[PDB]
C-alpha cells in the first residue's frame, strides 16, 4: 500500500492519475498537507521542493521537475537556447526578449519582415506597433496549409521524462486546427480557446489525429508523418531536455522527480518543424485521457512503487 | 600567533567537542598525557597549533577549550576519559539539572544561575591569551541547554569581548536521532537570539550525516560515536588552517572576509569527500577530479539541499593530502562545463584554495579508511536556505495550536517571543530569496 | 534528575505498588532482603532512580506505604518482599475510609496527611537531586482516591518544581466493589487534571477483557489483573530505570508527551500479552503493541488521534529492523497521528528484558480516544447524581452538593477539550 | 581562467582560481530580560500558592 497527496485540484491529468491510483487498491490519498505521502502531484506555484525526501523510510515522488520552469516560460526558453552552446538553432524562430534586454539588437535584425509578440497577442508587420515581459518572435509568414480549407494548425506532442531521465514520447499527437481559412493580410491562432469562441466544420472540436493526419500526407504529397515531420520533433524533444538535464535531474537526489510536457510546433509549406513553446502543466486530449493517464501510471509511478503506448527517444 | 577559544555546550557539544580534540591530538602528535615530543619550546612559544594549545612548565599541551552542561553525565566521562590529564577541573563545568529540553529553562531559569560562573571560566583561558581572535562554539539546536544556554552566552560574549570573533558549529534536528518532539522550537528560538552575535556558523544536519554512515560507511544503525568521529573530521577540515602553517583562513576574520559578504546569510555549506569504510579489504584512491566533482554531489553535504536551484556568495576549497594546484585547476575546469554552478551577479566567479600536505588522520579503529587526499569545501549557497523552510514549516505547525508552548511560558518566557523568532526567520527566508533568484 | 520517590495509598495502590517492587527487584538482582545478587552492571547503573544504599550495601526502596486500614499494609509487610521496605515509610491509620471520597480527602485522611508528609519530606531532603514522585493508588475507593489526590495536593505546595505522575486505576462495573465508585472517581480526576504531570490510565474494565477474551481466564482475579499492571509499570518505568538518551526523566518525558498542560492521561499498552515459548518478532511486538487488544484503557484508538507517543522495546534485537516497524505504523496509519505534531512517535530500546520473556514492547500513548473512558465515567456518574442517589455518604462528611456540580462540569469540560484536537487539523 | 596569490610553503600552499568577474545590546538590558522572566515566574508560581491556599482553606470549612 502506497500513499500519495493532491494539491492542484485543477489538473485534469492528474485528477485522472489519482482516479486511477485509488482504483487499483494499493494506493491510498492523504491530506494534501500530510508529510508521510510516497507520491505528491503537487501545485504549479510555489512547490515545496525543499521539504521533500525528509520522510525517513520513505521512497518519495514528486509529478514535477525542479528547474523545468526554464524551458516552459517564453523569456526563459529564448535565453536558454541562446545561451547554451549544445543549442546555439535551426528549429526554433529567432526571437528576442524584451521589456516594457535585446531591443536594440531587434530592430537590428528588422532592418518578409513579419513579427509577433506574446508572453493577449499581436501580430504586425511595423515594429513600432509591436513595442507600442515579452518576446518578439519572427512569424512564420509560409506555414504549411491543410486541404480541403486552406487552413493553419499546430501540433501538440505529450513528453514523459521519468526518475532515470528516460524520454518517452507518447504515440498520438493532435492537430489543433484552424477552421478558418489563412489570410496572408482568428485564422492565425491555433487556440482550442480562441477556435472555439465555423468552428468543427472539417474535424471534430478542430483535432485532427495522427492517423488522419499521416494519411492526408500521403495522400495530398506522398510521403508519412515520420519522415516529414516526426524525425524532426524527436530531434527537438530530445534536444531540449538533454539540455537541461544535468541542471534538473534528479539521479543522485534525495527524492526523484518526473514530469509531463507539452511541446507545440509548427510546420511550413517545406514540411519544416519549428519549436514554438514547452508546457509545464499541459492537458490532454479527451479520447486520449484514458490511454495517456495510464501510461503515466505504469512508467513513471508503477516504476517506483511496483504493485507499449510511447517511443523512447534514446540518449 | 593569536589564540582561539573552542566552547563546547550541552551534549552534542560536549561529544562533539571529545572527538575533535582527539583528532586534533593525534594530527599534531599529543598525546593522552598533553605530553608532545615533537614541540622542542618547552613551556610556551607562538607556533601555529599553539592556537588551539597552551604549554605548560612541565610541557603539557593544555586545549584552549571550555567544557559546559547543566547536567553532569556527559562532561563526567570526559573527566574520566582517556584524555582525562588533558584538560584540568577549571574548564569542566557542569550542573545538577538539565534544561528538559526546554529553550526558555536553558536560557532564563537554568541558564541565569551559572551564566556568571562560565564567563568567569572563559576570562581564565582569555587572560592567557597574548592575541585572542575568538571563540569556536559547538553545541546543538534541539537541546535545552545548547539551544537556550548558547544563546545567553554568545550575548554575553558580544559584551565582553565585542572586537572577538565568534563561530558556530551548530547540530541540526534530525527526527533518526532526535530526543524531543520540541526541537523545531528550540531551533528557531536559538537561531533569532544568536544571528546578530554570531559571524559565520557551520550547520551540520544529523540526516546526512547518519545517511552518510549508512550509505558509504555500510553502518546499519549509526551511532553518535559514528556521526561525531565524522563531524571531526569534517570541523578538522575547517581549523586546519588555523592550527597549521599556511596563508587561507589563518584567522576568524577571514572566514568573515572569504565566506560572509552578508552578514545575516552567514550559514556556509560544507561538503566532503571520500568517506570510505575502513572495513573494505581495498579501495580505488580517488583523484583530486573525483574528489573535487564529489564536492557537487548531495550525497556527500553536511545538509541535504540542491545548491544548482541557488546562487554562490563564495566557495573555498580545502585539501589534504597528495594535492597539487595543477590538478585542481584542471578539476575545476573539467566541473564548469558540466555542473551548475550559478554565482550571484554582485560576485566574482571563482574559487579559493588551500591545500595541506599532511593527509587526513583517521582515529586508529574508526570506521574511515586512511585516504592519501581529501578535500572539504566550504559553499555560501542560497540553497541551505531549504533547511530553514523546513524547520519553519514544521515550528508553524505546531505553533498554531499552541502545543507545548506552556512549558516555555512556565519557565517566564512569553509567547510573544515565539511569534517573534519566527518573524526574524520569515525575513532570513526573504534575504535568501532575494540573493538566491 | 535521579531519585524518584514513591507513594502507594489505599487497597489498590499497595497491592500493584508491591508487585511493582516484587517486578523491578528481580529485574535490577534485588533480593527480598535488600541486598544485590545480579550479574550485570546495567542493573545498578540507575538504580539510585528507586532505591537508597543502606548501610551493608543493601538497597532500600525510596518508597511509601500509606493507608487508613492496616488490612493490606499488614499483607505488604507478609509478603516476599516485604521485609526490604524501611519499616518506619509504613503510615497508616485504622478507621478506614469506607469507599468514601471525602472520607479519605477531609475527615479520616486529613487526620492522617501530615503524617505521611513528614516521611515524604524525610525522602525528599537526602536525594540529591529529586525528580519528582511517582503515585499508586485507584480512583474507585475512599483512601487511594480521596486521601491520594489530597496528598498530591498538598506535597505540591511543598515541591511545586517537581514533577507529579501517578498510575490511576479506573474503576469499571466489570471489576465493581461499590456503586458510588463513579462518584470517587469523577471527583480524583478533577484533581488528577490540576495537579499532575503525568497519569497513567489503568482501567480495570481492559484488565478484565485482556484476561477473559485473550489470556483466556474465566473468573479472572485481582492478582490476574495486577500480573497485567505490574508489567505495564515495569515497561513505562524502563526509560527512567536503565541507561538510554529518550525519556529517562520524569520532566523529559512531560515536555515530549504533554502538549496541554490538562490532556496528560496516556493510554498504557504491553505486548507480549501473557498470563508462551515462541518468541515473537519485532513486526509481531509492533503490530499488537498497538493493538487495541493490548490497550490498559478501555479506548478505542482508532475512534481519536494520538497526540503523542512513546515505544519502548525490550530485549536484544535488530534496532534497525525496529526503526523500520515503527515508522511502518505512521507511515500506514497516517490518519490516526495528528499532523500539526511533527515526528510525535519516539522510540527507546533496552537490552534487558524482563522476566519470561526475550521481547517485549511497551505502549504509552496521548490519544484523544481516552476521552472515552472520562464519558463513560461522566454517564454513571449523571445516572446516579440527577437523582442525588447515595450523597448521604458524602454530605454526613461536610461536603456539599456544588462540589459534585463542579466535578462533573470540570470533566466534561475535558472531554470537550480532547474533542478540540481530534478535530483540529 | 586566472590564477592569483599563490603562497607556498613545507606545509602547503594556497591560491585563488577566478573564472569571471562580477557584473547589540548591554549588560544591563539582558540582565532586565533575564530578571522580567524570573519574576513572571515568581507571580505564576505566587497565583499557584494562592490557589492552593483556597483549596486548604476549603478542606477546613468541610
Ligand atoms: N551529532 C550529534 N548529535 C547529538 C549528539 N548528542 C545529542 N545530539 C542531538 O542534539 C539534540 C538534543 O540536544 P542535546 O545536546 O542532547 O541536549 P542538551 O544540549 O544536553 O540540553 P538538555 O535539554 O539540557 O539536555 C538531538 O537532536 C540529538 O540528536 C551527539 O553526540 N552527536
Ligand atoms: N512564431 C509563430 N509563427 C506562427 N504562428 C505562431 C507563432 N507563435 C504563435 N503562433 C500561433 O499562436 C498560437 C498561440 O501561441 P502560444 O503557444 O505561444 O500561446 P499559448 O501558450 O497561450 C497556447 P498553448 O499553451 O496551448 O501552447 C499558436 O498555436 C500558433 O498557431
Ligand atoms: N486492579 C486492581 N484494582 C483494585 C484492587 N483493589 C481494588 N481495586 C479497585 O479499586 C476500587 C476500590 O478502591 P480501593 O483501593 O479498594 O479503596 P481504598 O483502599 O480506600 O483506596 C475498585 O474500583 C476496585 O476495582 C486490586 O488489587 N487491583
Ligand atoms: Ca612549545
Ligand atoms: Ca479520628
Ligand atoms: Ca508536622
Ligand atoms: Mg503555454
Ligand atoms: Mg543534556
Ligand atoms: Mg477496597
Amino acid at each position: 500500500m502506497y500513499t500519495f497527496v493532491v494539491r492542484d485540484e485543477n489538473s485534469s491529468v492528474y485528477a485522472e492519475v489519482s482516479r486511477l491510483l485509488l482504483a487499483t487498491g494499493q494506493w491510498k490519498r492523504l491530506r494534501k498537507d500530510n508529510p508521510r505521502f510516497n507520491l505528491m502531484l503537487g501545485e504549479r506555484n510555489r512547490l515545496p521542493f525543499g521539504r521533500l525526501g525528509h520522510e525517513p523510510g520513505l521512497v518519495q515522488l514528486v509529478n514535477y521537475y525542479r528547474g523545468a520552469d526554464k524551458l516552459c516560460r517564453k523569456a526563459s526558453l529564448v535565453k536558454l537556447i541562446k545561451t547554451s552552446p549544445e543549442l546555439s538553432c535551426t528549429w526554433f524562430p529567432e526571437s528576442y526578449v524584451i521589456y516594457p534586454d535585446e531591443r536594440e539588437v531587434f530592430l537590428a535584425a528588422y532592418n518578409g519582415n513579419v513579427w509577433i509578440a506574446k508572453s493577449g497577442i499581436l501580430i504586425s508587420s511595423e515594429a513600432s506597433e509591436l513595442l507600442d515581459v515579452h518576446v518578439i518572435q519572427k512569424y512564420l509568414e509560409k506555414p504549411l496549409l491543410l486541404e480541403p480549407g486552406h487552413r493553419k494548425f499546430d501540433i501538440r506532442s505529450w513528453v514523459l521524462v521519468d526518475h532515470l531521465y528516460n524520454i518517452y514520447l507518447y504515440r498520438e499527437g493532435v492537430l489543433r486546427t484552424s477552421s478558418e481559412p489563412y489570410n496572408s493580410a482568428t485564422c492565425h491562432l491555433t487556440n482550442h480557446c480562441i477556435q472555439k469562441e465555423n468552428y468543427g466544420r472539417y474535424e471534430e472540436g478542430n483535432e485532427m489525429f495522427f492517423e488522419e493526419f499521416n494519411q492526408y500526407l500521403m495522400d495530398a504529397l506522398n510521403t508519412t508523418l515520420e519522415n516529414s515531420i516526426l524525425l524532426q520533433i524527436k530531434h527537438i524533444i530530445r534536444s531540449c531536455l538533454m539540455c537541461i538535464e544535468p541542471a534538473i535531474s534528479t539521479k543522485h537526489l534525495h527524492y526523484q522527480s518526473f514530469q509531463l510536457f507539452g511541446f507545440d510546433f509548427m510546420v511550413d509549406e517545406e514540411l519544416k518543424v519549428w519549436l514554438i513553446e514547452v508546457n509545464g502543466a499541459p492537458a490532454c486530449a479527451q479520447k486520449l485521457y484514458a490511454e495517456l493517464c495510464q501510461g503515466i501510471v505504469d512508467v513513471a509511478i508503477s516504476s517506483v512503487f511496483p504493485l507499449s503506448i510511447f517511443i523512447k527517444l534514446h540518449h | 600567533m593569536r589564540e582561539c577559544i573552542s566552547i563546547h555546550v550541552g551534549q552534542a557539544g560536549v561529544q562533539i567537542g571529545n572527538a575533535c580534540w582527539e583528532l586534533y591530538c593525534l594530527e599534531h602528535g599529543i598525546q593522552p598525557d598533553g605530553q608532545m615530543p615533537s614541540d622542542k619550546t618547552i613551556g610556551g612559544g607562538d607556533d601555529s597549533f599553539n592556537t588551539f594549545f597552551s604549554e605548560t612548565g612541565a610541557g603539557k599541551h593544555v586545549p584552549r577549550a571550555v567544557f559546559v552542561d547543566l547536567e553532569p553525565t556527559v562532561i563526567d566521562e570526559v573527566r574520566t576519559g582517556t584524555y582525562r590529564q588533558l584538560f584540568h577541573p577549571e574548564q569542566l563545568i557542569t550542573g545538577k539539572e538539565d534544561a528538559a529540553n526546554n529553550y526558555a529553562r536553558g536560557h532564563y531559569t537554568i541558564g541565569k544561575e551559572i551564566i556568571d560562573l562560565v564567563l568567569d571560566r572563559i576570562r581564565k583561558l582569555a587572560d592567557q591569551c597574548t592575541g585572542l581572535q575568538g571563540f569556536l562554539v559547538f553545541h546543538s539546536f534541539g537541546g535545552g541547554t545548547g539551544s537556550g544556554f548558547t544563546s545567553l552566552l554568545m550575548e554575553r560574549l558580544s559584551v565582553d569581548y565585542g572586537k572577538k570573533s565568534k563561530l558556530e558549529f551548530s547540530i541540526y534536528p534530525a527526527p533518526q536521532v532526535s530526543t524531543a518532539v520540541v526541537e523545531p522550537y528550540n531551533s528557531i528560538l536559538t537561531t533569532h537570539t544568536t544571528l546578530e552575535h554570531s559571524d559565520c556558523a557551520f550547520m551540520v544536519d544529523n540526516e546526512a550525516i547518519y545517511d552518510i554512515c549508512r550509505r558509504n560507511l555500510d553502518i546499519e544503525r549509526p551511532t553518535y560515536t559514528n556521526l561525531n568521529r565524522l563531524i571531526s573530521q569534517i570541523v578538522s577540515s575547517i581549523t586546519a588552517s588555523l592550527r597549521f602553517d599556511g596563508a587561507l583562513n589563518v584567522d576568524l576574520t577571514e572566514f568573515q572576509t572569504n565566506l560572509v559578504p552578508y552578514p545575516r546569510i552567514h550559514f556556509p555549506l560544507a561538503t566532503y569527500a571520500p568517506v570510505i569504510s575502513a572495513e573494505k579489504a581495498y579501495h580505488e584512491q580517488l583523484s583530486v577530479a573525483e574528489i573535487t566533482n564529489a564536492c557537487f554531489e548531495p550525497a556527500n553535504q553536511m545538509v541535504k539541499c540542491d545548491p544548482r536551484h541557488g546562487k554562490y556568495m563564495a566557495c573555498c576549497l580545502l585539501y589534504r593530502g597528495d594535492v597539487v594546484p595543477k590538478d585542481v585547476n584542471a578539476a575545476i575546469a573539467t566541473i564548469k562545463t558540466k555542473r551548475s554552478i550559478q554565482f550571484v551577479d554582485w560576485c566574482p566567479t571563482g574559487f579559493k584554495v588551500g591545500i595541506n600536505y599532511q593527509p587526513p588522520t583517521v582515529v586508529p579503529g574508526g570506521d574511515l579508511a586512511k585516504v592519501q587526499r581529501a578535500v572539504c569545501m566550504l559553499s555560501n549557497t542560497t540553497a541551505i536556505a531549504e533547511a530553514w523552510a523546513r524547520l519553519d514549516h514544521k515550528f508553524d505547525l505546531m505553533y498554531a495550536k499552541r502545543a507545548f508552548v506552556h512549558w516555555y511560558v512556565g519557565e517566564g518566557m512569553e509567547e510573544g517571543e515565539f511569534s517573534e523568532a519566527r518573524e526574524d526567520m520569515a525575513a532570513l527566508e526573504k534575504d535568501y530569496e532575494e540573493v538566491g533568484v | 534528575m535521579r531519585e524518584i520517590v514513591h507513594i502507594q495509598a489505599g487497597q489498590c495502590g499497595n497491592q500493584i505498588g508491591a508487585k511493582f517492587w516484587e517486578v523491578i527487584s528481580d529485574e535490577h538482582g534485588i533480593d527480598p532482603t535488600g541486598s544485590y545478587h545480579g550479574d550485570s552492571d546495567l542493573q545498578l547503573e540507575r538504580i539510585n532512580v528507586y532505591y537508597n544504599e543502606a548501610t551493608g550495601n543493601k538497597y532500600v526502596p525510596r518508597a511509601i506505604l500509606v493507608d487508613l486500614e492496616p488490612g493490606t499494609m499488614d499483607s505488604v509487610r507478609s509478603g516476599p518482599f516485604g521485609q526490604i521496605f524501611r519499616p518506619d515509610n509504613f503510615v497508616f491509620g485504622q478507621s478506614g475510609a469506607g469507599n468514601n471520597w471525602a472520607k479519605g480527602h477531609y475527615t479520616e485522611g486529613a487526620e492522617l496527611v501530615d503524617s505521611v508528609l513528614d516521611v515524604v519530606r524525610k525522602e525528599s531532603e537526602s536525594c540529591d537531586c529529586l525528580q519528582g514522585f511517582q503515585l499508586t493508588h485507584s480512583l474507585g475507593g475512599g483512601t487511594g482516591s480521596g486521601m491520594g489526590t489530597l496528598l498530591i495536593s498538598k506535597i505540591r505546595e511543598e515541591y511545586p518544581d517537581r514533577i507529579m505522575n501517578t498510575f490511576s486505576v479506573m474503576p469499571s462495573p466489570k471489576v465493581s466493589d461499590t456503586v458510588v465508585e463513579p462518584y470517587n472517581a469523577t471527583l480524583s480526576v478533577h484533581q488528577l487534571v490540576e495537579n499532575t504531570d503525568e497519569t497513567y490510565c489503568i482501567d480495570n474494565e481492559a484488565l478484565y477483557d485482556i484476561c477473559f477474551r485473550t489470556l483466556k481466564l474465566t473468573t479472572p482475579t485481582y492478582g490476574d489483573l495486577n500480573h497485567l499492571v505490574s508489567a505495564t509499570m515495569s515497561g513505562v518505568t524502563t526509560c527512567l530505570r536503565f541507561p538510554g538518551q529518550l525519556n529517562a526523566d520524569l520532566r523529559k518525558l512531560a515536555v515530549n508527551m504533554v502538549p496541554f498542560p490538562r490532556l496528560h492521561f496516556f493510554m498504557p499498552g504491553f505486548a507480549p500479552l501473557t498470563s508462551q515459548y515462541r518468541a515473537l518478532t519485532v513486526p509481531e511486538l509492533t503490530q499488537q503493541m498497538f493493538d487495541s487488544k493490548n490497550m490498559m484503557a478501555a479506548c478505542d484508538p482508532r475512534h481519536g488521534r494520538y497526540l503523542t507517543v512513546a515505544a519502548i522495546f525490550r530485549g536484544r534485537m535488530s534496532m534497525k529492523e525496529v526503526d523500520e516497524q515503527m515508522l511502518n505504523v505512521q507511515n500506514k496509519n497516517s490518519s490516526y497521528f495528528v499532523e500539526w505534531i511533527p515526528n510525535n512517535v519516539k522510540t527507546a530500546v533496552c537490552d534487558i528484558p524482563p522476566r519470561g520473556l526475550k521481547m517485549s514492547a511497551t505502549f504509552i500513548g496521548n490519544s484523544t480516544a481516552i476521552q472515552e473512558l472520562f464519558k463513560r465515567i461522566s454517564e454513571q456518574f449523571t445516572a446516579m447524581f440527577r437523582r442525588k442517589a447515595f450523597l448521604h455518604w458524602y454530605t454526613g462528611e461536610g461536603m456539599d452538593e456544588m462540589e459534585f456540580t463542579e466535578a462533573e462540569s470540570n470533566m466534561n469540560d475535558l472531554v470537550s477539550e480532547y474533542q478540540q484536537y481530534q478535530d483540529a487539523t | 581562467m586566472e590564477v592569483i596569490e599563490l603562497n607556498k610553503c613545507t606545509s602547503g600552499q594556497s591560491f585563488e582560481v577566478i573564472l569571471k568577474p562580477p557584473s547589540d545590546p548591554s549588560l544591563e538590558e539582558i540582565q532586565k530580560k533575564l530578571e522580567a522572566a524570573e519574576e513572571r515566574r515568581k507571580y505564576q508560581e505566587a497565583e499557584l500558592l494562592k490557589h492552593l491556599a483556597e483549596k486548604r482553606e476549603h478542606e477546613r470549612e468541610v
